[PDB]
Parts: structure tokens; C-alpha cells; sequence
């Protein structure tokens, strides 16, 4: 059983980055597609950028969960 | 006989006045007898601040 959780947990925190930039993304161009004023497009701005910054964030903790994943004694 | 009337009475002899309320029950009346969906839908409104640009 301890394989099967090691690879669940493996494949998590691999498509942890994917899923925040393609199904976030998708969210997003769903607010782009429905939205045509300009405030609402002033205020989505920044939502797109708070999602670049939680793109980073969730790579930083990907990178630091696989180097605690893949690092060996021997 | 002769006339074209369920009743006698023909109505008043003077013009109504005008008054807001007796031109909304009238056009409710109307909307009601028309039964029309689609009245009063915009499929385009010019995007502005304002609710209704224009008018
Ligand atoms: C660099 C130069 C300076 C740049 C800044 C200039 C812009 C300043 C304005 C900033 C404020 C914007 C408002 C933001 C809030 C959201 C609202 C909104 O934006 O909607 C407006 C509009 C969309 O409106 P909408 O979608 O129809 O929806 C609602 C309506 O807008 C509105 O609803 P409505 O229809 O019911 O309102 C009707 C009425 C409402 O307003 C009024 O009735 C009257 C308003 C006038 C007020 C006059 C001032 C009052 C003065 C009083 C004091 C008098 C005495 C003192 C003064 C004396 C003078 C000597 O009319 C208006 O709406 C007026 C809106 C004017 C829009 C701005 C026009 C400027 C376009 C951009 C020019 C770019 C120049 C070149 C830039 C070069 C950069 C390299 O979008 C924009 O205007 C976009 C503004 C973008 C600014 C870009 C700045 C440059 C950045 C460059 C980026 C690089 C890429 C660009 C591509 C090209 C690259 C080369
Ligand atoms: C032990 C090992 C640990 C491994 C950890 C792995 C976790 C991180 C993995 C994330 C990889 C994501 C990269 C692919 C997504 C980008 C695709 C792309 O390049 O688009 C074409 C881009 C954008 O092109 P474009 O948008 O201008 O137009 C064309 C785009 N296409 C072709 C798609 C239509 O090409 C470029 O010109 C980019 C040049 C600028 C540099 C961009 C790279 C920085 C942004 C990504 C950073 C991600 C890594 C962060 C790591 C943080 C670690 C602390």
C-alpha cells in the first residue's frame, strides 16, 4: 500500500502547476469571454495577475515537495 | 336593434385625463392580451455607466 500512496502523492504535487495553469486558466478565459465593459476589465487585471503569482507559488512548493520526493542517502 | 352595442350606455361624453396610471393599467392590460414573450428583452445595450444610454 505504501507504493500506491507514494505515487498518489508523486503525481499530486507533479500536476499541482498543471492544474493551476490550465483549469484557473480556463476559468479566466471564461471571465474574458463573458466580459466587455472596462471596469470589470480593470478590476480582472488583477485577479490574472494574483494568478500569475499563484502559478509561482504552486511551482516553488512542487519543486520543494519533488526534491523531498527524488533525494537518495545512497 | 339598429346599433352595433351590448348595452345601452356608449360611454362617457368628455375625454379621459391624462394620468400615469391610467396609461400602466392600460398597457398592462394590453401586454396581458398580447401575451407576447419577447417584450421588453434587449439583446444589445450600449455599455455605459448609466442604465439606459440615451434615453
Ligand atoms: C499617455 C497619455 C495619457 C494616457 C491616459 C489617458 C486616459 C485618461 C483617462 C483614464 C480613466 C479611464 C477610466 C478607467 C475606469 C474604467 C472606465 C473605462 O475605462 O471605460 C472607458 C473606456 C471603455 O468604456 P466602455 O467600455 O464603453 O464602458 C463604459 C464607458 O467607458 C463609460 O460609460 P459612459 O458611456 O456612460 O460615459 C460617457 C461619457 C462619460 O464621461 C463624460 O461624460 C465626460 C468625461 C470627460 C471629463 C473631462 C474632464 C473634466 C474636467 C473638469 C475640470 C475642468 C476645468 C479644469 C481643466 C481645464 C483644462 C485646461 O464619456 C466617456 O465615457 C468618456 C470616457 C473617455 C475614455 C478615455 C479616452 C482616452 C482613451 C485613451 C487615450 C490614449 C492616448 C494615447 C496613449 C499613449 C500611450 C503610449 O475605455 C477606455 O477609455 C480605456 C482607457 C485606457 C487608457 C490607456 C492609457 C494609455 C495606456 C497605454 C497602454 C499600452 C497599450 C495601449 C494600446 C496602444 C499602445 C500604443
Ligand atoms: C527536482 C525537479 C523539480 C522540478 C520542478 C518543476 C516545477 C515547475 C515546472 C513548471 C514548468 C512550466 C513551464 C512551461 C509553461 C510555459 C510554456 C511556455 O514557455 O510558453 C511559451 C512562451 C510564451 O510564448 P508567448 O505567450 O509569448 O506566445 C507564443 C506562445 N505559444 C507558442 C504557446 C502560443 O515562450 C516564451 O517566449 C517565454 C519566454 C519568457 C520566459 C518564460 C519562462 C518563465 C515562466 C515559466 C516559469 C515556470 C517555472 C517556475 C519555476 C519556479 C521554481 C522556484
Amino acid at each position: 500500500r505504501f507504493y500506491f500512496m507514494y505515487m498518489a502523492r508523486t503525481t499530486f504535487q507533479a500536476v499541482r502547476p498543471l492544474l493551476a495553469f490550465s483549469v484557473f486558466g480556463e476559468v479566466m478565459k471564461l471571465v474574458l469571454a463573458t466580459m466587455s465593459s472596462g471596469l470589470f476589465s480593470f478590476l480582472f487585471s488583477f485577479v490574472l495577475a494574483f494568478e500569475v503569482f499563484y502559478f509561482f507559488l504552486q511551482c516553488y512548493i512542487s519543486y520543494t515537495f519533488l526534491t523531498m520526493f527524488f533525494t537518495v542517502l545512497f | 336593434h339598429l346599433y352595433n352595442v351590448d348595452s345601452t350606455d356608449l360611454g362617457s361624453a368628455v375625454a379621459p385625463v391624462r394620468s400615469k396610471e391610467q396609461l400602466d393599467r392600460v398597457a398592462d392590460s394590453l401586454k396581458a392580451d398580447l401575451n407576447l414573450p419577447g417584450y421588453g428583452h434587449i439583446p444589445y445595450k450600449w455599455e455605459s455607466l448609466r442604465p439606459n444610454p440615451g434615453a
